[PDB]
């Protein structure tokens, strides 16, 4: 005995079941579409109970071709993804289907994507700094080994460049095992990544799960859970340390809104779903470094219309330990990676963790840039000349500090042709201390763009 | 001093761990003992008897109750009119009235506009009674029309009242076997 | 009734018909569940008890099930007695410190 | 026993419209209709069955919804939302339903393709490594477009977007005349919300240039119902995909994609779905991405075909930070922002060299152009800032002045007239003239003439320059020396509109 | 500070191992009592001296 | 050392004490479930805001009582719920366990532990919606809550029985200030005098687990967990816990308060409570008011904060001091929820990032910040040396 | 609690100035004895202090009677007022009514009308002039908006009940001073989000003779009592 479809509205499908055989929430159901070249087996996920033995489900595939009255069979379990050391090296989708080898993973151990987060008693905060080799990050927003990092920004400001750069900075040398969740990003980038990780030979040590934009919202929101399951398996069972890249996690909340509008739930503010914070929290709290093991996560967050006050970014800000924030304005200045020094933040930027020499320089730089950002309102009208000398001396080196935060990243080599640069922390501290104290105030601003370290600064200045 | 406090904390946690392990094995073994005791109906019926004694000891009834007041009063007035009709009726005439009431129920559900018009309760119901009679006297037995000559709040309940009267009539015909009908319905 | 179901569920409809039949008989009905059928004397005693727990006399329909390994459970109106020994095992398990 | 009784009890469909309003209808019956099935009504009108309720079916009406009324019979077509497709569409103007609107005749369709067919997955695709020549110096030099790429043409009202895309379509004729499908690009121009006269003008321009041998137009003019505007991009991509999977190369222009957003806003609000930002429904992203992800280059295991997309977006007062602009910028692989503040001065096409980017980059640029032009972008950006500075410099060093004049002459070089696409073999020379400094003696006011004349000089004599470039896609020294000799020989024969010679 | 922290860590670890051994001692004794306690609990559940 | 006698005695005492009342009680059935909401049929005798008991041990609050259904918000894991299953009534209006055994624990909003250190020997139960003390029962704030922060204790003092909103943007020093205020109380706690030692409650709403743990161990570093309780409604938990945590915190506080103790309550942060209440109300399909917030979002905070005051000597003289935190999107104070809490509380400490980034730390904007009880909550000497510092710095 | 306001026949304008001793008030916003006076202000600018100062300055010299309505104000300041009035002798002649924000919408709505009923008794049945203070009269329409969506009214603009104008007028028109029997009303008004455009203040502005509009911009400059000299206005400044 099994159920029947009785309503269809986009990817959302209502199914009626016998009186006593209603499926539990988040159970997976199978249905058939038999029109033609469009035919396929649909997986539906139970999202609600509507009463009278009727339940409302989210389709993981496009419903096109689904006719009313077709039978629907309950699997009795949630959507299950393959887990195991054999997962590494291959590409998967949200439903556990391998794309590189269709039959792969059918015989592996299967874990449910829906799981409760770790007990509070097993949580412990991390403080060990992670050295990436980017000046602005390592100085003002030091990442945490085993913490949660995020890259915010609008459209067309450097999510992908900086994300693959950080892949080169961490994953290229990380001794552990990596997972890459592509949540609603463009597919061409996924193919580029699948090729690049093989060129660099890193592929054999990382797993990829993709849910790109073309897919309907129902799976577009579950892809994150699908990959997080493999990440937390590598965490809890194998005991390895893990890197969990996710791009872009805003599309998870966007798919949540799309499915919400169909489920019939009333809209919140500007038009997101209610429980937005609850879904995002249920997702993010699972990505945590429990005692004795670690899962380092770098997330990308989209920001529509550059409205940093949009409820979704404003919500996701709460779950992150490090938050690099890109900006349109800094990008227009030609600065790259275009990080906003005053908006970005990191919780471990305190003297007890990073040391006094680092903290003092970071805070002096922040003070200089803040005074600059306050004088901008006059700078824009009357130019620098109107300012008093205590302000003009400050602005002259503020511009230089700002431009020196730029760096010639390895990823940009494919566009600019200039090779990449990695700098150690101590050299960055020395350089910015010298800058704030004025040992380089005599050089022109254009000398500072996209340098790298200090020796490269001298080499470039000599040529001008 | 904080270190020594943590020593004491770990000692308390150890006490708790052994305590919970003892309790869990205790309850599991008690489940095993219970299921071993409950293996024959000599235990089942005795346990039911013990519960019966405990319920005899239980406090006496304390709830009188064990779609709305106006509709309920209309249903009670229908019940009284049926009481009169049945006082007049017999099993054969009872079945005739039941069939007539089932037919009039089918009519009322077919002609929805009539129910929507008539179900509004008001004083001076006599002209409504004449409207009812013009059709009830043709296709319905005199007793069915006499009971129908009877305030309900909604058309759904007014229609259900006809089925209610028909059930009452057919059950009274059965009574003229109450236990048999009840058992077969269950 | 089937001729005029007008949207109700068949099972609930027939059960309400039975409830009406018994009410017109002047009694009330309770649903009882236990692991084994009680004896005739046991049923007469059960009726004698329910007649003290509720005013008008209560008839009974027995839904035997092995879940209630011991004892019996009574449902009437929307009130219930949780007399089964399995509920006691569940309580002892959950009540544990 | 129960099973047999149930079977005994159980032992061409036509529906009826119960409700109709403003481009949407509700239909009774049709128990066996598929979701998004193309229903048909008595008036010769079609519909898309979006919502299937327990008692009625919601159908968006395509075309003249005026002809629908309560009590009309509706019948199944038996086809999921689909359009006819084939090679026969080449040279025809069709409405989103695949029906001919030009009155030129019937369509000898090959087959039918559904619109909701999913894009090719990560494993099926290939890198964008193949040049889609646009013929605009300001684009092929700095922002090259590869086959399988999505290049946004975002800009302001009246800034030459449609002109640029028509030039891109016209440039492909030099390739069409070769029979090999690997070069033989074919095109589709999807017109959403454009004026009928503008579509007619595009039709005429393409006919005059010979582009209609290989271009298909899908017309959803402003007069028609929102549903046509909503479908036009999807039916255009459906026409393209059939060629794409067969191993052809396709170029899709969407002019303009913001009005599909507006049409879907209308449709959604008529269905009473709760709107989000900018009154748009929450799923406009799944509209534009569902459309643009279809564009790809396929792996050789699937046919080496590709489809290139050039979506146009209209920006309110150059506010590139708006909702739909940022949504499409987040989907496409680059943008060529056409600034109006430059268009009115005469910089045409008004490509903003600072904001424009090609996120594929020089991978799809031929080696000749890659060497000659690859420096131009940053040089022009620094020239623009140098000009912004020197605009109020009472005096400045000679080096700044020389860089300023070089930048001004490069800017004057980049612009070109409408419907005048230049082959790459000529674009490389046109940019060589500037980047290598041979223009350093010609007055600005004549530069645009100078180049346009020299390309004809090299066209009549010393053709081995263009041929050597074309046949190897790199500019060899044995040709560069003859090029420089021809340039210096021409400089003596050329003369300005006023003043002295050009040395 | 360092000296006191070292002493605290030493106390913690020594107490850890001592408590492990002591718990191992006592739970063996508890294994014997558990059965009678379970019989008592079963007697409570059924309502008779099982 | 550990002894067998204690473990054996506890197990045997439970085993011998075990008994079941076998009481008759009302039954209902779930007809709808989803997003943390459940519609239950039956339960005619159910009280408004009664605790319903679902079969997986999960609890719920009956907020809506319709003519044919009861609307309940599930306070726990809603995944286990199924349509058609049984639901009981508890016979208890929404209440939480309270007792001085909560000191040092971390508890779910329902008053059950999540620190893992075992069950809590609760003293009694107290309803979460008891009425605030009226105008007549209260007394004038006349004694200081020493924060140890110069920019506050001198310029904008906080008194016992005072409400001082801490209103800032991301990463400005809200949690820092409140944690420091809790830490500074040890020098008074160690006196053992109940009339000056301050007991603390840190209510975490919407905080991620590792942040709650960092706060916990920062408090342990300073010995604050000897007198501090933590009510943790982490991000993962359903909107119900997130909406409820402030009220259970206030109840744990009010018990000590009315027993004659002095209490301090930090809410971190009430914007998450407003968001959770919005979510719950929208799932129950109440028509929202301005900015999609529930119509009565003000009454959510008012009856939470007004219930902290100083009692008169006739009720033991106890007091409860609130320090609610508000997170302002894009550093505008003139918004709906911040301007509500500003009008419910007695003073504002406004933390501005543009001051934090220029060395002024804590980043108290001296102009907007105010303490309307003011110098009445200060020792004489500070009133002498600091009597006008706020106005002077604003000028 | 509910009674219709006095007929238009019985109303006369008031033109006698009330001296308070506040420089800004006496100069730029002169008050009217027997008129309707209001303080306006966002959250935190000090309305509650200024209204208590008006109590201190008027009700001290005032030989008549007085009533204080606590409408959705916070309780601590009401207790401060109850204690202060008993430290002085004024309490012998001052009635207090409190409906503070700890109470649900019903009391926040009706407490104002109750205190106003007491004031109307003093006005009509005795003729002894009286001072009616209300703090804060925005919470009245606020509670109305809170109950609106539950009653079944469709929400209007930014989210108030549609009846706002008439619901507020039915109250305000009762505070009027009919001829020969005065009421001096002093009411504090909250301004949501400091938005002086919000429908509630915009509707309240019409019912008042003098408005002492506080502003946060002045308060941040340390100017205290922080009255905006430009926005504040009075009808008796002729
Ligand atoms: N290459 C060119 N050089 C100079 N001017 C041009 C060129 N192309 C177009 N224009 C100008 O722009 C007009 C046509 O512009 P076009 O139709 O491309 O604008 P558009 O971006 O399509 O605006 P809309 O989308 O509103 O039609 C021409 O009539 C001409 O004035
Ligand atoms: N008084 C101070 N002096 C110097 N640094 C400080 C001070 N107070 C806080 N900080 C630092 O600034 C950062 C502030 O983070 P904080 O804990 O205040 O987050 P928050 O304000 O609680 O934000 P959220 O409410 O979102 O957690 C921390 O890294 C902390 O070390
Ligand atoms: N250092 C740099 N120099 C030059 N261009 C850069 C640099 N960093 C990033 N970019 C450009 O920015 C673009 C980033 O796009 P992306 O981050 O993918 O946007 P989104 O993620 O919003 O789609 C790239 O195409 C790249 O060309
Ligand atoms: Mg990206
Ligand atoms: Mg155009
Ligand atoms: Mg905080």
């Amino acid at each position: 005995t099994a159920g029947r479809v009785v309503r269809i509205t986009g990817p959302v499908v209502d199914v009626e079941f016998p009186r006593g055989s209603v499926p539990e929430l988040f159970n997976a159901l199978h249905a058939e579409i038999t029109f033609g070249a469009l035919a396929k087996t649909l997986t539906l996920e139970v999202a609600q109970h509507l009463g009278d033995s009727l339940v409302r489900c989210i389709s993981m595939q496009p419903t096109d071709g689904l006719v009313r009255g077709v039978e629907v069979t309950d699997t009795g379990a949630s959507i299950s993804v393959p887990v195991g050391d054999g997962v590494k090296g291959h590409v998967f989708n949200a439903l556990g289907d391998c794309l590189d080898d269709p039959g792969y993973g059918k015989d592996f151990e299967h874990w449910s994507i829906h799981r409760k987060p770790p007990a509070f008693s097993d949580l412990e905060p991390r403080t060990e700094m992670l050295e990436t080799g980017l000046k602005v990050v390592d100085l003002l927003t030091p990442y945490v080994r085993g913490g949660k990092i995020a890259l915010f920004g609008g459209a067309g400001v450097g999510k992908t460049v900086l994300i693959q750069e950080m892949i080169n900075r961490i994953a290229r040398n990380f001794g552990g095992t990596s997972v890459f969740a592509g949540v609603g990003e463009r597919t061409r980038e996924g193919n580029d990544l699948w090729v690049e990780l093989a060129d660099a030979n890193v592929l054999k040590d990382t797993a990829l799960v993709f849910g790109q934009m073309d897919e309907p919202p129902g799976t577009r929101m579950r892809v994150a859970l699908s990959a997080l399951t493999m990440a937390e398996f590598f965490r809890d069972e194998q005991g390895q340390d893990v890197l969990l890249f996710i791009d872009n996690i805003f599309r998870f909340t966007q798919a949540g809104s799309e499915v919400s509008t169909l489920l019939g739930r009333m809209p919140s503010a500007v038009g997101y779903q209610p429980t937005l914070a609850d879904e995002m929290g249920e997702l993010q709290e699972r990505i945590t470094s429990t005692r004795g093991r670690s899962i380092t996560s770098m997330q990308a967050v989209y920001v529509p219309a550059d409205d940093y006050t949009d409820p979704a970014p404003a919500t996701t800000f709460a779950h992150l330990d490090a938050t690099t924030e890109l900006s349109r304005a800094v990008f227009s200045k030609g600065i790259f990676p275009a990080v906003d020094p005053l908006a970005s933040s990191s919780t471990i930027l305190d003297p007890a963790i990073v040391g006094d020499e680092h903290y003092r320089v970071a805070q002096e730089v922040i003070r200089i840039l803040q005074r600059y950002k306050d004088l901008q309102d006059i700078i824009a009208i009357l130019g620098i000349d109107e300012l008093s000398e205590e302000d003009k001396q400050l602005v002259n080196r503020a511009r230089r500090i700002e431009r020196f935060l730029s760096q010639n990243m390895m990823a940009a080599e494919q566009f600019t042709g200039q090779p990449g640069s990695t700098v150690p922390l101590k050299e960055t501290i020395e350089a910015f201390d010298k800058l704030t104290k004025g040992e380089f105030d005599h050089l022109p601003e254009q000398a500072f763009f996209l340098i790298g370290g200090l020796d490269d600064l001298a080499k470039k200045a000599e040529s001008l | 001093a904080q270190g020594a406090q943590q020593i004491q904390l770990m000692r308390q946690q150890l006490i708790r761990q052994l305590r919970t392990g003892l309790g869990a094995e205790a309850v599991n073994k008690a489940a095993e003992i219970v299921r071993a005791h409950v293996a024959d109906p000599q235990a089942q019926s005795a346990t039911v008897d013990r519960f019966l004694s405990e319920l005899e000891q239980m406090a006496p009834s304390s709830v009188v109750i064990d779609l709305r007041a106006a509709s309920r009063q209309s249903l009670a007035a229908l019940v009284e009119k049926f009481d009169s009709v049945a006082g007049g009726l017999d099993a054969d005439g009872l079945t005739n009235l039941a069939d007539e009431l089932a037919s009039v129920a089918k009519l009322l559900l077919s002609e929805t506009a009539l129910n929507k018009h008539l179900a509004e309760p008001t004083d001076d119901s006599a002209p409504k009674v004449r409207l009812l009679e013009r059709l009830l006297s043709d296709k319905v037995s005199a007793t069915t029309l006499d009971l129908l000559r009877t305030r309900w709040s909604t058309e759904s309940n007014l229609i259900d009242a006809v089925e209610h009267t028909a059930r009452l009539a057919l059950l009274k015909r059965a009574e003229i076997e109450v236990d048999e009908v009840e058992e077969q319905l269950f | 009734t089937v001729g005029l179901l007008r949207g109700e569920r068949a099972d609930e409809a027939v059960i309400d018909l039975a409830e009406l039949a018994v009410s017109r008989r002047g009694e009330v009905v309770a649903h009882v569940s236990a692991a084994a059928e009680l004896s005739d004397a046991q049923r007469t005693r059960l009726t004698e008890v329910l007649s003290r727990i509720y005013g008008r006399p209560v008839s009974v329909q027995l839904h035997v099930d092995p879940e209630l390994l011991g004892g019996l459970s009574i449902t009437v109106g929307d009130e219930v007695i949780d007399g089964s020994i399995a509920s006691r095992l569940a309580a002892a398990q959950t009540g544990l410190p | 026993x129960x099973x047999x009784x149930x079977x005994x009890x159980x032992x061409e469909e036509i529906g009826t419209v119960i409700d109709a309003g403003d481009g949407i209808a509700h239909v009774e019956g049709l128990p066996s209709v598929m979701t998004q099935e193309l229903l048909e009504f008595p008036g010769g009108v079609l519909g898309v069955a979006l919502n299937l309720d327990e008692h009625s079916v919601g159908a968006v009406i395509l075309g003249e919804f005026e002809k629908i009324e309560e009590g009309q019979q509706v019948k199944r077509t038996g086809e999921v939302l689909s359009v006819p497709v084939g090679d026969a569409f080449l040279g025809r103007v069709v409405n989103p339903l695949g029906q001919p609107i030009d009155g030129q005749g019937d369509i000898a369709a090959e087959t039918r393709r559904a619109l909701e067919l999913q894009a090719p997955s990560v494993v099926q695709r290939q890198s964008v490594s193949e040049p889609l020549q646009t013929g605009i110096k300001a684009i092929d030099a700095m922002t090259p477009i590869g086959r399988g790429q999505r290049q946004l043409i975002i800009g302001d009202r009246k800034t030459g977007k449609t002109a640029v895309c028509v030039d891109t379509i016209l440039n492909q004729r030099e390739a069409w005349l070769t029979g090999d499908p690997k070069q033989q690009v074919r095109c589709v121009y999807v017109a959403i919300g454009q004026k009928g006269t503008t579509i007619a003008s595009v039709k005429r321009a393409l006919e005059e240039g010979g582009a209609m041998e290989y271009t298909t137009i899908v017309a959803a003019p402003a007069s028609d119902a929102a549903g046509f505007k909503w479908l036009a991009p999807y039916t255009g991509s459906a026409i393209g995909q059939h060629w794409m999977y067969n191993g052809k190369h396709v170029l899709i222009v969407f002019d303009d994609l913001s009005k599909q957003a507006d049409a879907y806003r209308a449709i959604s609000l008529l269905l009473r779905r709760p709107p989000g930002r900018e009154a748009f429904p929450g799923d406009v992203f799944y509209l534009h991405s569902r459309l643009l992800e279809r564009c790809a280059k396929l792996s050789d295991e699937l046919g080496g075909g590709s489809m290139t997309g050039l979506p146009i977006i209209e920006t309110k007062a150059n506010d590139i930070s708006a909702f739909i602009p940022t949504n499409v910028i987040s989907i496409t692989d680059g943008q060529c922002f056409l600034e109006s503040d430059l268009f009115n001065q005469g910089v045409r096409p008004a490509i903003n060299v600072g904001v424009s980017v090609s996120r594929v980059g020089g991978a799809a640029q031929i080696k000749a152009m890659k060497e000659v032009a690859g420096s131009l972008r940053l040089d022009l950006s620094q020239y623009r800032e140098l000009e912004a500075f020197a605009a109020f410099a009472s005096d400045l060093d000679a080096a700044s002045k020389a860089q300023l004049d070089r930048g001004a002459r490069l800017v004057e070089l980049l612009k070109q007239p409408q419907y005048s696409p230049l082959a790459v073999e000529e674009q490389v020379v046109a940019i060589f003239l500037g980047t290598q400094g041979h223009l350093d003696s010609v007055p600005v006011e004549d530069v645009q003439r100078f180049e346009s004349e020299l390309l004809e000089h090299v066209k009549a004599s010393h053709s081995d320059i263009f041929d050597g470039i074309r046949e190897t896609k790199k500019l060899s020294e044995e040709a560069e020396e003859k090029l420089v000799s021809v340039i210096n020989e021409f400089k003596k024969g050329f003369q300005a509109s006023d003043g002295s010679s050009v040395v | 500070r360092a000296q006191a922290s070292g002493e605290v860590a030493q106390t913690l670890t020594q107490a850890d191992q001592q408590l492990s051994a002591q718990g191992d001692q006592v739970r063996s004794g508890l294994e014997s009592s558990v059965d009678g306690l379970s019989a008592k609990l079963a007697s409570r559940i059924l309502g008779v001296d099982v | 050392t550990i002894s067998a006698a204690d473990i054996e005695g506890a197990i045997e005492d439970y085993v011998s004490s075990f008994s079941a009342d076998t009481e008759r009680e009302e039954i209902g059935t779930v007809i709808d479930a989803g997003d943390g909401i459940a519609h239950v049929e039956g339960l005619p005798s159910v009280m408004t805001q009664e605790l319903l008991e679902f079969p997986g041990g999960v609890l719920g609050v009956a907020l809506n009582l319709d003519e044919h259904s009861v609307g309940a918000v599930i306070l726990g894991e809603f995944e286990k719920i199924e349509e058609g299953q049984q639901v009981k009534r508890t016979g208890e209006v929404l209440s939480v366990p309270v007792g001085d055994a909560f000191l040092g624990r971390v508890v779910n909003p329902l008053g059950q532990p999540i620190d893992g250190q075992g069950d809590i020997a609760a003293e009694t139960r107290r309803a979460l919606e008891l009425q605030a003390p009226s105008v007549v029962q209260r007394q004038s704030v006349s004694e200081p809550l020493q924060t140890g922060i110069k920019a506050i204790d001198a310029m904008t003092p906080i008194g016992r029985g005072q409400r001082q909103l801490i209103i800032g943007d991301r990463k400005t020093g809200k949690t820092a200030v409140c944690v420091d205020t809790i830490l500074n109380q040890r020098e008074a706690w160690l006196t053992g005098d109940p009339k000056q030692q301050v007991r603390c409650v840190y209510v975490a709403i919407g905080q991620k687990g590792t942040t709650i743990a960092s706060v916990k161990r920062a408090l342990e570093e300073g010995g604050a967990m000897e007198y501090t309780t933590i009510v943790a409604a982490p991000a993962s938990d359903a909107a119900g816990f997130k909406w409820l945590a402030p009220y259970t915190g206030s109840a744990i506080g009010q018990h000590w308060m009315y027993n004659g103790k002095h209490v301090l309550i930090v809410f971190d942060d009430l914007s998450k409570q407003a968001d959770a209440y919005r979510a719950i109300s929208l799932l129950l399909r109440r028509p929202p008011g301005r900015e999609a917030f529930p119509g009565d979002v003000f009454y959510l905070h008012s009856r939470l904060l007004e219930r902290c005051a100083k009692l008169s000597d006739e009720l033991g003289g106890g007091s409860m001091t609130g320090l609610p935190i508000i997170e302002t999107k894009a550093n505008d104070i003139s918004a709906f929820i911040p301007t509500n809490v500003i009008s419910i509380t007695d003073g504002q400490c406004f933390l501005e990032s543009d001051l934090f980034n220029q060395g002024v730390r804590p980043a108290i904007n001296v102009g907007v910040s105010v303490s309307r009880v003011g110098g009445a909550a200060q020792i004489k000497a500070m009133k002498e040396v600091a009597g006008s510092l706020r106005l002077d710095l604003s000028q």
